[PDB]
């Protein structure tokens, strides 16, 4: 957890976490992938467009379990 | 931002759509256009992110590039399926080449161009036919695909599909009211390409849908090409359609037997005899009014066997293997003709068999006839010329003489084909200029191998004089290599490549006798290359001096006795003595040097700069530039 | 109007009952009941619409039809069931077969027979036990029925409940005083069939109602049947009965270890060694008065090893998995006897396993022994004979020599199997007359493939005579196909089927080698099929004459040299010269057609309508009969 | 003819589609075509539940 780094982890650690999440959901162990997705969403700080974009790059059951695993209100 | 663009391209190419979206956080649209224009020579080839998104086969990536974002499908690309690096390759063309039904479906559905034109003006439909997917061709054609557009060789998509075994693609494309009579400027009538790999069902499909048999530009019927390609079933189907024309089926069976006689892929000699027996029986079936094979001269390469006029001759030669091979070659010559390419290839193979059984006397004549046909047709004969160099090398190695007329004729044809190669080099601008240059290099190497062969024989007097005449003609041509060398440079060199076959037995450049004949034949002894070196400068850069002491003596004494200024002083300010790299070479040069007053004066005024522009004669200016 | 009955069923199959009400609205009551008496031949069943609608289970059709017009439910039809067809069936029996409590409970309330026997004499309680619905069986016993209902093989409803795992059906059936020892035709008992499946709860349910083990038609115990297959858990449960001695528990658990060694469902080598070790441990724990297994010769097919004499022997070969497979089969063959049904099947499975590992030498040895054991039992061996043709074709396609003594053995089996099939054909009236004919056809095809394999493979002088001797024996028996083709006719007709496996690659028809080998072996070339076509008739018509003309020429040369009459017309008076697909066949026949004045005299007899009847000797009558 | 048959078939089909009242009214036109009310009304009672049939029973004379 970078815990609000200024600029480095906002771009680097976010990319690392999002790509680990991508290969985790690709291999079938998508719960850790969703955890990495949430971490990268928090780290980047502008998840607005991704809120739609990452919404349309996954099967609907992944969307359902993600919205259950997204208590970011 | 080359790093960010490389990251985006890697994400698109590897299908990393999630990291692509990660790279798509609130980026500037100008940088998005920069990503779009990131052709950036990845892989040494033209490609945009959308092109590689169609290439790899990730539908989600394509969806993120243009379902949600902006990117054009029309970019300069590269296909390289068979070396076809073609500019202007769009996303649709590559996608149809790769057979991605989902990607092509999305690309057509959103509204991209479906009839895109490239440098070779090939539609994605033709690439789909090359791959052979029924669904892709279906979806393209129902979404307004024009079938009339063909290659730069006017190669119709039907022809490309029929070249492979895609019978479903062929049958659908003709079900789309395409005519099979699309004659390319090459000569193909959409069924010759079907009769290449024995695609029997495609041939049947064209026969059903009004094949309309058409002779090519080579003068060969589709049935003749089917017989030449040694595929019997397509010969059957073409024989059982439209016009039987008993002469045509008789010559077809003759051609089929002849092709089976002397082809490496099919060597069923008993089948050759049986098909020729069928042809003879059809020739002698009706009794009266039987058409007879015309009389051809007994070409000496095939022997004095004047064809097979009567079935008694065929019965006599039933078990005669070499007679059957010669009869097959003669039937090839009579039916297939002596002008087209397809008559050349079998002949060498038969001689090749005679090359392996050490029966060289027939092999040389047969191969020389093949070369003469190739030179008459003005084809590419460098491979055959290298073959003759190899077989002469093996003949000399196995203590066997080489006849003077054979080496004289191969030298004549080598000189003529070198003339043609030089013409192709200085005439073909950019399409095949490098291929022609490499042909020139190989031909020069082969000619020097043949000259070495000619020197290393028990040659006659007048035919060796003819050999010298031909070599003098080629020297008067003044050939130059890509490295600007002359033939003298290669003859005295050790870096001149030697063919990996039996040529290594005798091609031991630098050879004394090759150089001897080269300069006594008359040549530009001071032909300084573009790198600045001379023949003496070549021989002083020689790392194996003692092993060829007599030949090295001979070449130095020959060069000194005929020109070859021993103080050349190349453009790199190096006298030939200082590049000796061997005590033997410098000692021989010093003993072979001569007292030259206005050459040591030239050395004195070279480093000590004295003006020479019109103060000395302009011939002396050429001497100074020589220095 | 039987077509109306079919549309009634089609509307009944979708459950639309108001449509059937409207059709019955305007029609005589007696006339429509005759119309709905039975459907026509639709879907392999001319059954009553009410029966087949109840079989589909759409109960609303049954209510509306029966309540309106109370037709008799015993109006049977030709009902299909379990793939086969069982006529004589009633409506509630088919309803109990699919399983529909509401259909039967109303149909019985409407009025029917609870014990209506089918052609197999299958009462509705039998179908209820077959499906396993306890509520249906509760309703049949509510209206009472019979438990000793004889099938075609006198089967008990407990046996069918032992096939599946309906323990509630089993316990409710025995609660109604049903004897589980009701022997079937083949010695089958509910303990045997429960051991066949493996429901340990069922077996303990049987012994709770005091079931006693008994031998079968093969003479084995239910414990052995459990060991015959691989269901371990049933064995210990029956060993927990403790009624049987220790000698029985040795062979039973050894066979359990033997069965697990080689079976498709279970390949557990780890438990295989345990069970053999436990059998060995109990064998050698006696000390004094120690018992041991008997001696059996090491059959060369079963490797060359004996079973066990010491505990250390199988303790040492625990790692040798291939040996344990052999050790598993040897103890299985020794104890189960050579006459068992399932003593042969794992050997074919083990041979099949070695086939995937390309160990053809061991595969042939094991399959041949499995072939011999099946032959001694007089079984239908058309399948494994095809396997030998399949595995031999794979050897030839993969360029591996076939041991011709194995060809002789499989041909000797194939020859002898034809003799058994010929007797079966002349003995079977209608039980499996079509199946025997299909067996007869496939075996004749199998014999031809093995002959073709022999021609392709290398054969020595002793091998060739042994192979030809077997062909000599078969061709003297004169096999006659369903259409009347002889063996020579079958090897010439290109329509002769070839198996879809690797036999397509090697043996293809017509075959010159097979046709030549058959003729000089001593086949009759003047053979005429039932249709009238001679051996020459089949070859002259030929689809692809140019494609494989070597085969066509060699067959024609071989056939005429055998002595076939070139004018031997068929029943349609068509000459062998006629019925020519292509003029090639006309030329090949004519160039060998030697002309006799006798056959021209014979031709003039039929052409001039000469009264040959009752005016010429009978021997020349048949000569005219050829023409 | 078949138009009388179609309202019968589609009338009960619409009951399976959930339109029970519309299915009753769709099939009602078929009942008015039929000239045998005494036989037809008793048949309709067995196909579908009589409480549903009672609603369909009112549509014929009205």
């Amino acid at each position: 957890l970078p815990d609000l780094k200024d600029a480095e982890a906002v771009q680097k650690f976010f990319l690392e976490e999002i790509q680990l999440g991508e290969e985790l959901l690709a291999q079938g162990e998508y719960e850790k992938g969703v955890d990495h997705l949430t971490n990268a969403i928090a780290v980047c700080g502008q998840p607005q467009q991704l809120l739609q974009v990452l919404q349309q790059t996954l099967p609907p059951p992944v969307f359902q379990m993600l919205l259950t695993k997204l208590p970011t209100i | 931002m080359e790093g960010l663009a490389g990251y985006v391209y890697k994400a698109a190419s590897e299908g990393k759509v999630l990291t692509l979206a990660a790279l798509l956080l609130n980026r500037s649209e100008s940088d998005i256009r920069y990503l779009l224009g990131y052709v950036s020579q990845q892989g040494g080839q033209r490609s945009t992110p959308l092109i590689i998104a169609a290439r790899n086969g990730h539908a989600k990536v394509v969806r993120l590039l243009l379902e949600h974002y902006r990117v054009q499908t029309q970019q300069t690309g590269t296909v390289r399926f068979d070396g076809y690096v073609i500019d202007g390759a769009t996303a649709l063309w590559c996608a149809a080449g790769a057979g991605h039904f989902e990607v092509v479906k999305l690309l057509v559905s959103h509204g991209a161009n479906v009839n895109h034109t490239t440098v070779t003006n090939s539609t994605p439909l033709r690439a789909a036919c090359f791959d052979g997917r029924l669904d892709i061709v279906k979806y393209l054609v129902e979404n307004n695909a024009n079938i009339s557009i063909a290659n730069k060789y006017d190669n119709t998509c039907l022809m490309i599909a029929a070249y492979k075994g895609h019978t479903d693609v062929v049958r659908y494309l003709l079900e789309q009211r395409a005519d099979p009579n699309a004659k390319a400027h090459c000569g193909a009538t959409a069924l010759h390409f079907a009769a290449e790999a024995g695609h029997i069902d495609i041939v049947k499909e064209l026969i059903k849908w009004r094949a309309a048999i058409v002779v090519n530009g080579h003068g060969m019927t589709p049935l003749k090409v089917a017989a030449e390609s040694c595929k019997a079933d397509v010969v059957e189907l073409l024989l059982s359609h439209a016009d039987c024309d008993r002469r045509s089926r008789i010559e077809a069976l003759e051609l089929l037997g002849a092709s089976f006689a002397n082809d490496r892929e099919n060597y069923d000699i008993i089948k050759t005899y049986h098909y020729l027996y069928l042809a003879m029986l059809e020739r002698f079936q009706d009794g009266d009014n039987i058409l007879e094979k015309e009389v051809l001269p007994p070409i000496h390469a095939y022997g004095n066997r004047t064809e097979c006029r009567n079935p008694q001759e065929l019965e006599s030669i039933r078990q005669d293997r070499d007679a059957l091979h010669m009869e097959g070659l003669i039937v090839r010559e009579r039916i297939l003709g002596a002008d087209n390419i397809d008559v050349s290839h079998p002949i060498i193979y038969r001689g090749a068999v005679y090359a392996d059984n050490m029966e060289f006397e027939q092999c040389i004549k047969l191969w020389l006839h093949a070369l003469h046909l190739r030179q008459k047709g003005n084809r590419n004969t460098h491979k055959d010329l290298l073959r003759f160099a190899q077989v002469f090398s093996q003949m000399i190695h196995l203590n066997e003489t080489v006849k003077a007329p054979d080496i004289e004729c191969v030298l004549r044809c080598s000189v003529l084909e070198i003339e043609q190669s030089m013409n192709r080099v200085k005439n073909i601008s950019d399409a095949d200029v490098h291929n022609a240059m490499d042909n020139y290099e190989c031909n020069l190497y082969t000619f020097l191998y043949l000259v070495c062969i000619s020197t290393k024989t028990q040659c006659s007097e007048e035919d060796q004089c003819k050999i010298n005449k031909q070599i003098y003609n080629l020297i008067h041509l003044d050939p130059r290599t890509r490295e600007g060398f002359t033939l003298l440079h290669l003859a005295v060199n050790s870096n001149t490549p030697v063919d990996d076959f039996h040529t290594n037995d005798v091609c031991s450049f630098p050879n004394a006798l090759v150089t001897k004949l080269l300069l006594d034949c008359g040549a530009e002894v001071n032909a300084v290359d573009n790198e600045g070196n001379s023949a003496l400068h070549i021989i002083v850069q020689y790392n194996r001096p003692i092993s060829d002491f007599l030949t090295l003596h001979s070449i130095i004494i020959s060069l000194v006795e005929a020109g070859a200024h021993t103080d050349m002083t190349n453009k790199q300010n190096k006298t030939p003595l200082d590049k000796s790299t061997t005590g033997v070479s410098e000692i021989l040069l010093k003993t072979q040097m001569k007292m030259s007053l206005k050459c040591l004066a030239a050395r004195a005024v070279r480093a000590n700069d004295i003006n020479y522009q019109d103060q000395i004669p302009r011939t002396l200016e050429e001497f100074v530039g020589f220095h």
